[PDB]
């Protein structure tokens, strides 16, 4: 027997395809976690997601003043603060940090990259492998960098290399890491 | 919904527990500043992203706004109130663990709602006051939220490590442990 | 250079 | 703060006229800006918010653009109840900051001011002070620069200046000023003139007299 | 649409405290989110912003100028907004205006504004002086003459000209707050200079607040 707590969320989200050729425009208001009502600018006007949004729905699109900064915020908000964006986060480069390690598996460690596109393969003497490979999901650290880790099942012969390959749109090639054993 | 990027501009919340408020803007599901309300100042994330100025009044309207909007729906809804989720935690190091490097230590607490949680540190089972940071809360788009803490240290053999969190989803306070290795 | 926020409206009586 | 600069700070026009107001704001406020309009003794009403966007029931022929730091509202085809004054007022951040105005009232013919001056009265001096009135009667444009003189010294702070509303027929003011001393210092000079300047006038007359 | 309705007119002495109120009354679910601004006007001056608060939620917000010495509360109870200001000098005489926003969209309600004059001066009739016709107030054909309605408190008087008979070619001018804390004005009229000596112009000035009535001879 927990607090009693009720919860009201407003988002004002903005989804960016192709630079600024696709531009679109969600606001969703949540009661709790049931999205109730939303301006889709797709749609050009307020729709109830559920019984407790129509209320809100019939009285906004009937204020004119309301559905006209609505349908401006597409412009006013998204464009002008993508505009922004540009300049900043998505200027944001960092070259990610790789190292090897055993665990028989090798372990690749790309750590402290942004932004999230990133592409890591494992070489046995100039090989890719593709057999035993276990990759973790791209971890979000939070502080505007990812990490990810790439595992390799291994039984090296002597004279065996491997590689641990990374593209990034950080570098102007590819990061190789090699370890023998 | 299809889209190369996705931003928020903004996360509006506002709970009766407290009562409390949180404002923030998100890109691409990174945080880039929050409103202390208390305070009325702009809190950025990214240092590029200081050269920018957004007005703290934008964010107590609006959660005026969403006290109103909290209001009726309480009203309405028969006074509906939140239920409780189970979060989920997990803990990682930001670097690869050497011993005797500073690295850091993250808490991913997921799926958090109602949005009211304790996250602290234990090292060898005492409290860590030090070094600590964490995020605001962070939108997901089935409208819980997550959390990310942060630890600086020096990795040591002897030193082991829980991110403890309290949440009125858990019976009791839970604690995820990691080991230097 | 200032980012533009979304505002929400209240809900009816 | 932002600082909010209208232009001009007065303009006189004709019924039917465009008329074209300006504001410049100290720094970027995007399209957060908004127009208010202000009669004598009245509450100002809104025209315009959002740079652009007409409040409810304002008359169509007022219209406001810019964006960034340049803005003019627009006043299409000017009526006679439209000669008021006009306020910018930026919704960028806060303190919220308003313009200085810009005030449109009537033109119309150049008529250079009738001057009279006028000494204090025997009633008032025996009560102990001295108020001399110079007028200013049904004169355009609205500017004129009155300068007080006792014995060719030039006062300052001791006179104040009162006008009429403009006269709706021949665009017309009046203006009084009066100036203000002890009576002890009245009777201790000769010449009191008030010099007029004024656009209707080749040069600026002096309405003079000599106490006693 | 909400009325914004204030509270009456106020004079104040120097130094005291004044406290002017603003009720809001039959509004839409906007005027329980409105933000209320509280703005200045000093006599021939342009608009200016003092502070404000949102009545629903948290704190009041102030201007640079005004920090300090005005506070601006609001009880959500009563739907009334408060603006108090103290230590108040002669400066401070200004008409003080309430008016709301919701969010952002302009000031598009005003209440009716109030009056705050400050000076020390207790009620007191005026002296009315001839504004007497001469060498040096004639031009052409034509004759100015007047009234100087001096040293009265508080606002307002009444001018008349022959009992109301003379209205035109008339101009009485705005009251002026005098540095002395009494107002102070003029009524002027130009008439045929031939009628002189002949014509008997007398003003009349009616002051309520004293009960006085006062009937004045212009004469050479
Ligand atoms: C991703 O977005 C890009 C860019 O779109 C533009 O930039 C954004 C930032 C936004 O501003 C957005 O709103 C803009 O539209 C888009 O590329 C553009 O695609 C269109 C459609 O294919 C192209 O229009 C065509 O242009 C040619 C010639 O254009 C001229 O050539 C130069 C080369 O230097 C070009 O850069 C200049 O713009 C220049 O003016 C026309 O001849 C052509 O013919 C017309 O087609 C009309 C219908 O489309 C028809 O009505 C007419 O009668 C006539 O037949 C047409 O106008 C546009 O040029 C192009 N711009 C750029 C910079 O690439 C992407 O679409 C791409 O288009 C091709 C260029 C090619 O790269 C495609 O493979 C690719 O799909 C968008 N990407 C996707 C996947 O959709
Ligand atoms: C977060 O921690 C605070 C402080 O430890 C908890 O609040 C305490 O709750 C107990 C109930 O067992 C009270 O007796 C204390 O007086 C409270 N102290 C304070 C400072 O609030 C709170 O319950 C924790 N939150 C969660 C979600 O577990
Ligand atoms: C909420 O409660 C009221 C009063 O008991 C009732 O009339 C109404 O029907 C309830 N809501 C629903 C959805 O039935
Ligand atoms: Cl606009
Ligand atoms: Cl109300
Ligand atoms: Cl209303």
């Amino acid at each position: 027997d927990s607090p009693e707590d009720f919860v009201y969320q407003f988002k004002g989200m903005c989804y960016f395809t192709n630079g600024t050729e696709r531009v679109r425009l969600v606001s969703r208001s949540i009661y709790n976690r049931e999205e109730i009502v939303r301006f889709d600018s797709d749609v050009g006007e307020f729709r109830a997601v559920t019984l407790l949004g129509l209320p809100a729905a019939e009285y906004w699109n009937s204020q004119k003043d309301i559905l006209e900064r609505k349908r401006a915020a597409v412009d006013r908000v998204c464009r002008h603060n993508y505009q922004l964006e540009l300049r900043t986060t998505l200027q944001r480069r960092v070259e990610p940090t790789v190292t090897i390690s055993p665990s028989n598996l090798l372990v690749c460690s790309v750590t402290d990259f942004y932004p999230a596109q990133i592409k890591v393969r494992w070489f046995r003497n100039d090989q890719e492998e593709t057999a035993g490979v276990v990759s973790t999901p791209l971890i979000r650290n939070g502080d505007w960098t990812f990490q990810i880790l790439v595992m390799l099942e291994m039984t090296p012969q002597r004279g065996d290399v491997y590689t641990c390959h990374v593209e990034h749109p950080s570098l102007q090639s590819p990061i190789t890491v090699e370890w023998r054993a | 919904i299809v889209a190369d990027h996705v931003a928020s501009y903004g996360v509006n919340l506002y709970q009766s527990y407290g009562p409390s408020g949180q404002y923030t803007h998100e890109f691409d599901g990174d945080e880039q500043f929050y409103v202390d309300l208390g305070r009325k100042e702009t809190v950025w994330c990214l240092p590029v992203l200081r050269q920018f100025r957004f007005d703290p009044q934008f964010a107590l309207t609006n959660i005026a706004v969403l006290k109103h909007n909290l209001n009726s729906l309480i009203k309405r809804s028969n006074s509906t109130a939140a239920t409780n989720e189970v979060p989920e935690v997990t803990v990682f190091s930001k670097s690869p663990v050497t011993l005797g490097q500073p690295n850091i230590l993250i808490c991913l607490v997921d799926n958090i709602f109602p949005p009211v949680v304790n996250i602290t540190w234990l090292s060898n089972g005492h409290s860590v006051t030090e070094g600590v940071s964490e995020t605001s809360f962070l939108s997901k788009s089935d409208h819980s939220f997550f959390k990310i803490s942060y630890l600086t240290l020096l990795p040591s053999a002897e030193e082991s490590y829980d991110c403890k969190v309290e949440h009125w989803g858990l019976d009791k306070p839970l604690l995820k442990h990691w080991e230097p290795e | 250079a200032a980012p533009q926020p979304e505002l929400p409206y209240p809900q009816p009586g | 703060d932002i600082q909010m600069t209208q232009s001009p700070s007065s303009v006189s026009t004709s019924v039917g006229d465009r008329v074209t107001i300006t504001c410049r704001a100290s720094q970027d406020i995007s399209n957060w800006l908004a127009w208010y309009q202000q009669k004598p003794g009245k509450a100002p009403k809104l025209l315009i918010y959002d740079s652009s966007t007409l409040q409810s029931g304002v008359p169509s022929r007022f219209s406001g653009s810019g964006s960034g730091t340049d803005f003019t509202l627009t006043i299409s085809t000017l009526q006679p109840e439209d000669f008021a004054t006009y306020y910018c007022q930026q919704f960028n951040s806060y303190p919220l900051t308003f313009g200085g105005g810009t005030k449109v009232d009537i033109k119309r013919t150049v008529a250079a001011p009738s001057v009279f001056i006028f000494p204090p009265s025997d009633e008032q001096l025996k009560s102990g002070t001295a108020s001399v009135v110079c007028l200013l009667n049904n004169f355009y444009p609205r500017e004129a620069k009155v300068q007080w003189k006792v014995d060719n010294a030039l006062q300052s702070g001791n006179s104040q200046e009162s006008v009429t509303e403009q006269d709706s027929k021949d665009s017309t003011y009046s203006l009084s000023s009066t100036l203000t001393l002890s009576k002890a210092d009245y009777e201790k000079h000769k010449v009191y003139a008030c010099e007029v300047t004024h656009q209707g006038l080749s040069s600026p007359v002096t309405k003079s007299f000599n106490r006693g | 649409q909400v009325q914004l309705v204030q509270s009456g007119a106020e004079v104040k002495k120097p130094g005291s405290s004044v406290k002017v109120s603003c009720k809001a009354s039959g509004g839409t679910v906007r005027s329980r989110v409105h933000a209320i601004s509280w703005v200045r006007q000093a006599p021939g001056q342009g608009l200016e912003w003092m502070g404000g608060i949102i009545p629903i939620f948290g704190t009041a917000n102030y201007a640079q100028k005004f920090q300090g010495r005005v506070t601006i509360t609001a009880d959500e109870s009563t739907s009334t907004a408060y603006m108090e200001l103290s230590s108040l000098r002669s400066e401070d005489t200004a008409v003080y205006y309430c008016a709301r926003d919701v969010q952002r969209m302009g000031m598009d309600v005003w209440g009716q504004g109030t009056t705050v004059t400050v000076s020390s001066a207790s009620t007191k009739g005026p002296s009315v002086f001839p504004l007497a016709p001469s060498s040096k107030s004639t031009s052409g054909g034509t004759a100015a003459l007047g009234c100087l309605v001096k040293d009265y408190f508080p606002e307002p008087v009444t001018v008349s000209w022959n009992s109301g008979a003379l209205t035109s070619g008339v101009h009485t001018f705005p009251a002026v707050l005098q540095s002395s804390g009494l107002y102070s004005l003029s009524s002027v009229v130009t008439v045929p200079s031939s009628s002189l000596g002949t014509q008997t112009y007398i003003c009349n000035v009616n002051h309520k607040p004293s009960n006085t009535k006062v009937d004045k001879k212009v004469e050479p």
